[PDB]
């Protein structure tokens, strides 16, 4: 029972790692885009 | 006593021969000035990157050229710039003095000594933006540059002509790695052989002044200032100085490289140069990109780091080794400037704070660190005794989850676990104590030949230390022929094994136990 | 008279003013002169925008240090032109077509403009086709497309340059074709290394090198791929020859485009890449295709930023890629060359409608066996081998045999071993691996499977090692 | 102003100055509040393009010379508990000893809320 | 600022006042609106520098 439980637990942890990595990369891209938007907004406001 | 009338008659020499006839010059006028940038109307013939002379000996660099003005970066004493002043033309792009008189000095990013030991006798001048050696002007990187650090010299070897990035969060030991790489060339300098001597250039960009003073003190206490120059752009200097400092340090050491000499150059915190250039380009109102960087910042770093080369034999055979340092934030190697410099260089050394706190010092992550030159930058002895090391540590790192269940592991698995613990304790190393390549060969021989399986893991370091001590005193012949022949032939290995066994039966562990098989 | 003059110089971006009737086309190549003798050179500007009032904005392909306002700018009347012909084989060029190893060579060749259109719609091939290379692992588990794109994910020290040399040899001998190597953002050290390695292996006479190096402004790093593509297009269209184009780090082409876009003052897109990222990648990759019985196949190294396959640059590049070859270091440490990771590679034409039903069945069985062995490998490595079952051992031994038979005596190893390389027909590969999975070779020792060709070489090895049946 | 008073005490009187600065970060923040009004394009996180150089022009005066001592001690605000923010990330390079307080240690009731794994000294 | 003035008039007469600024975030949004309509260059989240 412990072998099977730990197999399923490591599979669930792997899938959680995958989902968290996907969301973290999503945010990373979002943060870069928003920072560029702010920088270019200021630069255009000055021109 | 002091040379008195020597002084007064030296200056009478200067003035009597004072000749400055009335030449025709092309002048402009400052129309605005702010935050270190000055716009100059006029100067129809000024060229890009040309040095301009403002009133009071102030210098600027003509960066932006358009139909109205010339946007120039003031190179210091900016608060003396006024609207209406007269700007004179020089006719020369940025150049620096170069020569052997620069060894042991601390200079501006202009060739001006800031240590106060007098002027620097200059051989020649050299432009900052001279092109890198052609693709056919080069030669395969084949000679090793010993850092004196077991982790680097065994796992991620550096050649002569290679670009090795040292990248880490902060307070991880990057400056220490480069200062030890510098100190390790002391014995090569003592040899007096121009094919083995390595001259060092340490570029300090944006650092506190006392930090540069401490680095120079460390290089002096190690006797490494006979072959080291420091190009210092302190944090108080202008943005133009921090942007120009590595180009000054690379213009020096290219004179040497083209004179058939071997040079090592350390760009401490290229990130601060990137930020100084971003400041300059934003004050000149150039289009910003990701993280507000100008868009030619990749060019800014790659143009600098491609001048580190290994020249062919018909160009003298000289070389320039680069050690650019990058400071990441929260181990984000996916940032902009980290990505650029990782793309540019020939290999990376990732230093981490988690490894630094666990006692792994130098905190080099040997799993992700890499050297794309590899075994071509090693001697035979080190290529032999350390080719076993990489997958040893891989196995240990994938086994250390079972550290609490070694009873349940196979024979070979527990063997790999113990060997990996020993090898991890082997690559640890104190600060400012670099080892020659023969002692590193002997230590990694201890590691990979199995002569550490009898020693407690909390006793490896001391053991190795004492053994090397013994070998330096009693059996110097092994180290000597390793140094001379670059290979550890089987008979030297026999004598070394017997020496190890004798030292073992003489060595006393800390728990009181034995270390004899 | 009809010549322009510089007006603004802000970095690599130069504005030039021409007389009223002499405004150059977009993408035209202009020639300005830097006469300061320390940096004396001839800047090649490339017209990028028409700013009105006879002003044009150009991107300089050389550094603009030492450029003066008002210097004369001569218009060439055409875009960047590269020398084409068979004489470009065995030599190294840059993005502008200047010979690097022998300066002045090619000035008398025919020149082709690097801005061309892809084949017309009526001239495209509607049916996809497999490129039979002769390598067992590639022909079976990762069938390459003829006229398609192949990602290559080989790191350092996994024999990636050896695989490049291997594909060069195979396309030059099995197809009577040629090879063009585009080094986009190429390190000069590794460029010289590749030059001398190809010269030593004697496959330089079969290859044209085009290097846009890393110490150059983004213009040439952006245009070098099109230079190499134009050379390959001459070889395919005019010579009538199958071409193999190696674009090392297509991502640096993307990055150079992003940098040029930021320099030209364009507003950044998502993440930060240029607003015209997909259009640039498309105009590049659409020219690598099959046309009128001849072909241009491409092997492209791809960099994935932050290992994010949803990043705009690899998400745009992979829209055009047809196969994937991942060179593993674990496979390289086992002495299996080429070190192609079989479970981690992939191809889009491993489909019954293209390769056949039997090919698909054999490939799927081999992949299933190798994946099950990968599952068992960790319990083997921690607990030991016969902690396992005997069904598990049967599978592990069969899988070791299969994993070792995917290696080959490559044509690139002949220079080191003297024995010629192999070219295993796809039918023989299917037969061999079918028999291997059935169990017809579970007794032959493992070393009999390292670096051999078809079934007869395996038999000869088994005989010289004392076993058969 | 306060640094000028301290510099007088160090250079002319010459006796063992102590210089406390509560939130030297407000210097950088005030510099960033007027930056665009002065007509400067903003850098990464909305800071002035001249962040590091202004900080270096100020911090390099807070120093001890040969024979003349100034024990300097500065509180440094870290915006939103983010030690990767450009202002603390730039202030880090100017110091001999940095005691880094944490809100993860503050939440546990441990005072002073020093993060022992991030704090440093030369 | 109106509430603060009304309260300060009492504070400066020796009295004790308590003022509750319900959702200063809405004030910051209004100030951002004003500053963006006057075309003053924005900062982070398009907020003014001040
Ligand atoms: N091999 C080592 N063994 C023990 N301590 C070390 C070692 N290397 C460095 N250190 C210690 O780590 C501290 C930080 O080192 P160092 O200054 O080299 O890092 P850094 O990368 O320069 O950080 P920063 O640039 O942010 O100051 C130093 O005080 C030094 O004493
Ligand atoms: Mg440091």
């Amino acid at each position: 029972s412990r072998q099977r439980a730990m197999k399923s637990a490591t599979d669930n942890a792997d899938d959680l790692i995958k989902a968290l990595t996907l969301m973290a990369n999503r945010e990373r891209q979002a943060q870069i885009t928003q920072e560029i938007s702010e920088i270019v907004g200021g630069a255009n406001a000055l021109a | 006593t002091i040379p008195a009338d020597d002084i007064q008659s030296a200056i009478e020499e200067y003035v009597s021969s004072f000749t400055a006839d009335t030449s025709r010059e092309e002048v402009g006028t400052v129309v605005d000035a702010g935050d270190g940038i000055a716009h100059v109307e006029g100067l129809p013939s000024v060229m890009t990157q040309e040095l301009l002379e403002f009133p009071g000996g102030i210098l600027g660099v003509a960066l932006n050229l358009d139909e109205h003005s010339v946007g120039a970066v003031i190179l210091g004493d900016f608060e003396n710039i006024e609207e209406g002043q007269q700007v004179k033309r020089t006719g020369e792009v940025l150049s620096v003095p170069v020569g052997d008189g620069f060894l042991g000095r601390v200079v501006n990013p202009l060739g001006q000594p800031i240590d106060g030991r007098g002027d620097v006798d200059s051989d020649t001048r050299r432009a900052l933006e001279l092109q890198a050696p052609s693709v056919v002007h080069r030669q395969g990187v084949k000679e090793p540059l010993q850092t004196g650090i077991k982790a680097i010299d065994a796992m991620t070897p550096i050649g002569r002509g290679q670009r090795q990035l040292i990248i880490g969060d902060r307070k991880t030991g990057k400056t220490a790695v480069c200062v030890d790489t510098i100190l390790n060339q002391r014995q090569n300098w003592e040899s007096g052989d121009p094919k083995k001597q390595v001259r060092c250039v340490y570029v300090a960009i944006g650092q506190k002044g006392t930090t540069i003073a401490a680095v120079r003190r460390t290089l002096e206490e190690g006797g490494a200032m006979d072959y080291t120059t420091i190009v210092a752009a302190a944090a108080s200097e202008s943005a133009g100085f921090k942007w120009l400092a590595p180009y000054t340090g690379s213009a020096i050491a290219q004179h040497w490289m083209y004179e058939g000499k071997h040079v090592l150059i350390i760009f401490d915190d290229l990130t601060k140069q990137a930020e100084a250039y971003r400041a300059i380009s934003l004050l000149l109102r150039r289009p910003p990109g990701r993280e507000a960087y100008p868009g030619d910042v990749f060019y800014l770093h790659s143009r600098l780091l491609e001048r580190c080369a290994k020249l062919s034999d018909d160009l003298g055979g000289g070389s320039l080794t680069g050690l650019p340092i990058i400071e990441t934030k929260a181990n984000d190697i996916s940032a902009y400037i980290p990505t650029n410099v990782i793309s540019i260089t020939d290999g990376q050394c990732f230093l981490e704070t988690d490894l630094f706190n666990q006692g792994v010092r130098p905190a080099i992550n040997v799993g992700v660190s890499v050297s794309r030159v590899g075994g071509a930058a090693q001697i035979k002895a080190m290529k032999e005794v350390a080719g076993s090391l990489r997958l040893d540590l891989s196995q240990y790192r994938e086994l250390e989850a079972f550290a609490a269940f070694a009873s349940d592991l196979d024979a070979a698995s527990k063997a790999q676990l113990e060997r990996g613990a020993r090898l991890v304790e082997l690559l640890k190393q104190p600060q400012s104590q670099p080892m020659p390549v023969e002692e590193q060969v002997v230590s990694i021989f201890l590691g990979t030949g199995g002569h550490l399986d009898s020693v407690p893991v909390e006793d490896v370091r001391r053991f190795e230390t004492e053994l090397l001590d013994h070998m330096r005193a009693s059996e110097e012949e092994i180290l000597t022929e390793i140094r001379d022949s670059q290979k550890l032939t089987e008979e030297a290995a026999d004598k070394l094994t017997e020496v190890i066994k004798n030292f073992k039966k003489g060595f006393a562990a800390t728990g009181g136990g034995s270390v004899v098989p | 008279d009809t010549s322009g003059r510089v007006v603004r110089v802000t970095g690599p971006v130069v504005d030039v003013e021409f007389p009223r009737g002499s405004i150059p086309e977009l993408f035209n190549a202009l020639h300005a002169e830097i006469t300061f003798e320390s940096l004396a050179k001839t800047l090649t500007l490339e017209v990028a925008q028409h700013l009105g009032d006879n002003l044009v904005r150009t991107i300089s392909l050389q550094p603009t240090d030492g450029l003066v306002r008002g210097v004369e700018v001569i218009d060439t009347g055409r875009s960047i032109s590269v020398p084409v012909g068979e004489g470009v084989k065995g030599h190294v060029f840059n993005a502008l077509g200047d010979c690097l190893d022998e300066p002045g060579y090619g000035e008398k060749f025919e020149h082709w403009s690097i801005h061309r259109k892809p084949p017309a719609f009526e001239e495209l091939e509607p049916r996809t086709e497999m490129l039979e290379t002769g390598l067992k692992v590639v022909d079976l588990l990762t069938p390459y497309v003829r006229g398609g794109k192949i990602a290559l994910f080989g790191g350092a020290g996994v024999g990636k340059t050896v695989l490049i040399q291997e594909m060069i040899n195979r396309i030059a001998r099995n197809f009577g074709g040629t090879s063009v190597f585009a080094g986009v953002g190429e390190r000069t050290r590794e460029g010289n290394d590749l030059w001398v390695e190809l010269a030593e292996a004697n496959v330089l006479k079969d290859t044209a090198l085009v290097f846009g190096q890393m110490d150059e402004p983004p213009g040439t790093r952006m245009r070098v791929a099109l230079s190499a593509l134009t050379m390959a297009e001459w070889f395919r269209d005019e010579q009538g020859q199958d071409v193999l184009l190696f674009i090392d780090n297509i991502f640096r082409f993307t990055q150079a485009g992003s940098e040029v876009s930021t320099l030209l003052g364009r507003m950044p897109s998502a993440v930060g890449y240029q607003p015209t990222l997909a259009d640039e990648m498309g105009e590049l990759q659409e020219r690598i295709t099959s046309t009128r019985g001849r072909s241009i196949t491409s092997m492209q190294a791809v960099y994935v930023p932050a290992d994010d396959y949803t990043d705009p640059a690899p998400a745009t590049t992979f829209a055009h890629l047809d196969a994937t070859t991942e060179l593993s270091r674990a496979v390289f440490s086992k002495g299996i060359f080429p070190a192609v990771d079989p479970l981690a590679s992939s191809s889009t034409i491993l489909d019954p409608s293209v390769v056949g039903d039997e090919h698909y069945r054999v490939a799927q069985e081999v992949i299933r066996i190798l994946q099950r062995y990968k599952d068992l490998q960790d319990i083997i490595a921690i607990l030991g081998i016969d902690e396992l079952s005997e069904e598990d051992k049967q599978l592990v031994n069969r899988a070791r045999r299969i994993e070792r038979f995917l290696s080959q005596n490559m044509m690139a190893a002949e220079q080191f071993t003297g024995q010629p390389g192999s070219t295993v027909p796809v039918k023989e590969t299917i037969e061999a691996f079918d028999r291997l999975c059935k169990g017809d070779f579970d007794h032959v020792p493992e070393q009999a499977f390292f670096l051999i060709g078809g079934l007869d070489d395996l038999a000869k090895k088994a005989e010289s090692l004392g076993a058969k049946l």
